[PDB]
């Protein structure tokens, strides 16, 4: 369920 | 003319942020593929020997547990294929995240701009490392012919073929990497995808991108009639290819098995 991109957008550097 | 420049730092910007996170830009795939580089040239894989005897030394190392597995060749390149739209995926994302005004979007929004235009962006890109007769694949160490993906067994032979296609007459237009900077960063930021919360703000970036896509491609190709307009319908284009694309996923969920699909594709392919 979670999403996946959104942990991509939360990364920084 | 202020506004101008805004639009040529903008382009600079966008043209600086994917050379930050696309390792292997049109540049260098071109001087590969026309022969232009002093680095080591590709493998070819044409057939099903020299992809036996290329396989191992281009393919990454943690797909499988041993590397060696009993499956046929058409699921193992099918995998592959996996690995590296999943690579794509999260360089296409740090390349979103530097569009300005991407990250202060609604965060749900940010997803949903992504899950729906990311195989755009892969096609677009593809055709950077395609010629007529292959794609560059492995970051540049391996070219597999379309030939021998046209071989592979009847579902996974007809996978790639339109995107060869779409690629032939994309790459006629001739674009570098600054004018597809700009291009990408305008499919991304497209305010129709479905289930969008606040379109607004989406299209006023995308506004802006226009025109500095229209400007780049006015200065860049100055004696190529009616370029922005092609590439407007490339845009469209690309979303018939992704219809299609699916419709044939669609087919190998029902007519094969065991086919393990990686989760961020899993994600992405959800309705
Ligand atoms: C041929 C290739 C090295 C490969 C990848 C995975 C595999 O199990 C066997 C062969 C490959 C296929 C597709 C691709 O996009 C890159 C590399
Ligand atoms: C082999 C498989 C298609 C894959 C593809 C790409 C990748 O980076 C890692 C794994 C895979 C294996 C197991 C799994 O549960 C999903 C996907």
């Amino acid at each position: 369920e979670p999403s996946l991109l959104k942990k991509l957008l939360l990364a920084p550097a | 003319g202020p506004e101008s420049a805004d639009l040529r730092a903008l382009a600079k910007h966008l043209y600086d942020s994917y050379i930050k996170s696309f390792p292997l830009t049109k540049a260098k795939a071109r001087a590969i593929l026309t022969g232009k580089t002093t680095d080591k040239s590709p493998f070819v894989i044409y057939d099903m020997n020299s992809l036996m005897m290329g396989e191992d030394k281009i393919k990454f190392k943690h797909i499988t547990p041993l590397q060696e597995q009993s499956k046929e060749v058409a699921i193992r390149i099918f995998q592959g294929c996996q690995f590296r739209s999943v690579e794509a995926v999260q360089e296409i994302t740090e390349y979103a995240k530097s569009i300005p005004g991407f990250v202060n979007l609604d965060l749900n929004d940010q997803v949903t701009l992504l899950k729906y235009g990311v195989h755009e962006i892969i096609y677009t890109m593809l055709a950077s490392l395609m010629n007529k007769d292959g794609v560059l694949i492995s970051e540049g160490q391996g070219f597999m012919t379309r030939e021998f993906l046209k071989s592979l067994r009847k579902p996974f032979g007809d996978f790639m073929e339109p995107k060869f296609e779409f690629a032939v007459k994309f790459n006629a237009l001739e674009l570098d990497d600054s004018d597809l900077a700009i291009f990408i960063a305008v499919i991304i930021l497209s305010g129709d995808r479905p289930g969008l919360l606040n379109v607004k703000p989406i299209e006023d970036i995308q506004d802006n991108l226009l025109q500095a896509l229209e400007l780049q491609l006015k200065l860049n190709h100055p004696e190529s009639s009616q370029l922005f307009a092609k590439l407007l319908q490339k845009m469209t284009d690309l979303r018939q290819i992704v219809t299609e694309h699916v419709q044939l996923l669609q087919v190998i969920k029902k007519t094969e098995t065991d086919m393990s699909l990686h989760p961020l594709l899993q994600e992405i392919y959800k309705d």
